[PDB]
């Protein structure tokens, strides 16, 4: 139902809990990095523009 | 199951020789109908809708 | 200390056009306030524009209308271009009715008395056959930004009227604004700035009433730093 | 990139700017002197800095 | 015949004009250049590839 | 339509179907968002039967997964239509030349 | 169409000069209409008192030498500029630093008058060689609305009379329930000591709404 407490119950197990990150050919290790999850409307994943 | 059945003398519900096969819009993609479509195998008998 | 500007001449051309002066202003406060006013303006203003349609034959956007060279979906996009300004109503529906092969202007709308119409050339669709009947209800209400279609089936609560065509609502009578600050000179005052802003309307909304409500809500976002 | 090209902008001289010659007491000032429009990004300027 | 096109419409022939940053309303150093490029949209919606 | 273009936006448009082009010139006799309907030319008319040419556009159906198909007229009733024109354009095409 | 208003202005300051406010949820686009438009009153058009004008003692000049201190003339002044003054009920006031020795010459060794406060007194106005070496000035304060510089007059120091030594604000977004993309303003300001942030933001503001004053309904 997506009740609207979901999603402030999704930021409670999102926050110290990092996610994996990976691009197509993974060349090297850093093709897999681990990053914080930040909660983000759209179907778009962000990227560090530095990473 | 034993709890299971168990539940179905409880809340008394006449548990289904049936299971639910629906076709159901896919998660996530929302439109409007525009058109339905039957075909019946022939022999059988065409449906109220159909 | 510190001067405090009003506005003086408000030079209209067209109704959607128009030049509105602001006079005594100080150095540095003709772009302070130009640019955080035609930010206000272009974004949060009170305007009118159609919610929701009901077409008699038609059961959805996707159809067609016999007698009509218009696709029902570019009729609901004619639509979301009519400028209608009402009064005392927060949400009027309107009804539509026209025969033979004669566009379908927006004069052609019956009109309530709260209603006023500011484009009657406004074409809503055309008539190609002889007897080719439409007749619509159109839900006119007033409202804040752009507002899609897609948003409005979460209430929802039983909109089951296969018929009410949803239609996008982008509700700002502002269509641009520029502001260009001059120096102004008025009598003794060596450096003063004369602030010009320049809005293009739709027609629902006059200028002097905009840029009111415009520095309203501008003085009232304020009051959380008049304290903390 | 777009981030190099701003930093190379930004620590760039031009010949004769607004500005041209002033002593500023901080890296503070030097940012008001920007912000207000009395200084430019670009022009040689003596500053006390840390 | 492209520079002699925007004289025509009262174009400045450089096709570069000076933009406001509609956020500050302050202006943006050097012009910027404007005019209308046709862009397609491509059937990579990402609603069907996420 | 592309304002920036190269000329051959009719071309492409044209010769594939998805656009709707004149058999036959004369005038249009009833322009719906449905079909259209082409008094033909005398000296485009054949002796017999006589007749007029009809065209009944493509409306809201489905592509090869998931895009659709949809043809509009282009031509206002009593508009006089040469053999070659653009009587309704088709998906990504506006006025008979390849908008994308 | 009632509008948002915020809630939860939550105030981490470091330091009485420093300090970093954030204040959400604002509707879209007030981020930056609140923000900039803040911003631009307190940098440029903000009233205050710095030093303005200073004759010297030894020497008329402002590229010349004064005989016992080791700071060049023009690097004194920027030290004046960083003096940190409030005025109470003075339009204009003149103060003298008689001091003489082995010393630096703090703004404690100033004369102390009522209407006259010093922010820093440790602060260093410049320094004293050897033996005794005699140095004593009258130095003006004025009013200002915003930082005029010594160019623009015409009939010197830099005039800082803003109390900003720096304002920045970040956007970020805000999340309220149901509300997808909201605005959530940080203000972070740096002051010279004489006026404290928090008290400046409201007086920012309220300059403001001052201007409005003929347009509110
Ligand atoms: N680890 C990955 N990192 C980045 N991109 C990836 C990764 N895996 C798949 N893709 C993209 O996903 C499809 C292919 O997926 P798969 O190979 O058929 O496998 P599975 O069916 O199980 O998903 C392509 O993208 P596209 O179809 O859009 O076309 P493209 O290759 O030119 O980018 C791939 O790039």
């Amino acid at each position: 139902r997506e009740e609207a407490v979901v999603w402030d119950i999704l930021d409670e197990v999102i926050r110290e809990h990092p996610v994996l990150l990976n691009r197509a050919p993974t060349l090297h290790r850093l093709g897999i990095q681990a990053f914080e999850p930040v909660l983000i409307e759209g179907k778009a994943i962000q990227l560090h523009p530095l990473v | 199951t034993p709890e299971e059945k168990l539940l179905r003398a409880i809340f008394g519900e006449k548990a289904s020789d049936v299971k639910d096969s629906s076709l159901r819009v896919p998660n996530g993609v929302s439109g409007t109908v525009i058109d339905v479509q039957v075909f019946t195998r022939d022999g059988v008998e065409k449906d109220k809708r159909a | 200390e510190f001067l405090k500007p009003r506005l003086v001449d408000i030079e209209q051309v067209s109704s959607t056009h128009a030049k509105v002066t602001l006079e005594p202003l100080e150095r540095g406060f003709g772009h302070t306030l130009g640019n955080a006013l035609r930010r206000i303006l272009l974004s949060s203003m009170p305007g009118c524009a159609v919610t929701e349609v009901e077409i008699d034959g038609v059961l959805h956007e996707y159809s067609t209308k016999e007698g009509v060279q218009e696709d029902i979906l570019e009729i609901l996009l004619n639509l979301k271009g009519l400028a209608v300004r009402v009064q005392g109503k927060d949400e009027v529906i309107l009804t539509l009715n026209k025969s033979g092969i004669g566009p379908v202007t927006a004069a052609d709308i019956t009109h309530d008395g709260d209603v006023e119409i500011v484009k009657p050339q406004h074409v809503i669709c055309h008539l190609t056959d002889e007897n080719a009947s439409i007749s619509m209800r159109i839900k006119v209400q007033r409202g804040r930004g752009y507002v899609p279609a897609s948003t409005r089936i979460h209430s929802e609560e039983d909109e089951r009227p296969i018929g009410r065509l949803l239609v996008d609502a982008c509700y700002s009578p502002v269509e641009r604004i520029a502001y260009n600050v001059e120096a102004a000179r008025v009598e003794q005052r060596t450096d003063l700035d004369k602030l010009v802003i320049e809005m293009e309307t739709n027609g629902t909304i006059d200028p002097e009433e905009a840029i009111r409500r415009a520095a309203t809500i501008l003085a009232e976002q304020l009051e959380a730093f008049v304290d903390l | 990139q777009d981030v190099v090209l701003g930093l190379y902008y930004m620590t760039r001289d031009c010949v004769n700017a607004k500005g041209e010659g002033m002593v500023l007491t901080g890296p503070k000032e030097a940012e008001r002197l920007y912000r207000s429009g009395l200084a430019s990004l670009h022009a040689r300027v003596k500053v006390r800095i840390t | 015949e492209i520079k002699e096109l925007l004289k025509l419409g009262d174009l400045p022939t450089s096709g570069q004009i000076r933009l406001y940053d509609g956020r500050t309303g302050e202006q943006f150093e050097r012009p910027v250049t404007v005019g209308y490029m046709y862009m397609l949209k491509l059937n990579h919606l990402v609603d069907d590839k996420m | 339509k592309p304002l920036v273009g190269t000329g051959m936006e009719r071309a492409v448009a044209v010769d594939s179907g998805v656009t709707a082009v004149a058999k036959r010139g004369g005038v249009v006799q009833y322009v719906d968002a449905s079909r259209i309907v082409i008094k033909v030319n005398e000296d485009e008319m054949y002796p017999g039967e006589a007749g007029i040419d009809i065209y009944n556009l493509t409306k809201y159906t489905r592509s090869n997964q998931n895009t659709c198909i949809n043809q509009m007229p282009c031509v206002s009733l009593g508009e006089p239509v040469e053999r070659g024109d653009v009587l309704a354009d088709g998906p990504s095409t506006d006025l008979g030349e390849l908008a994308l």
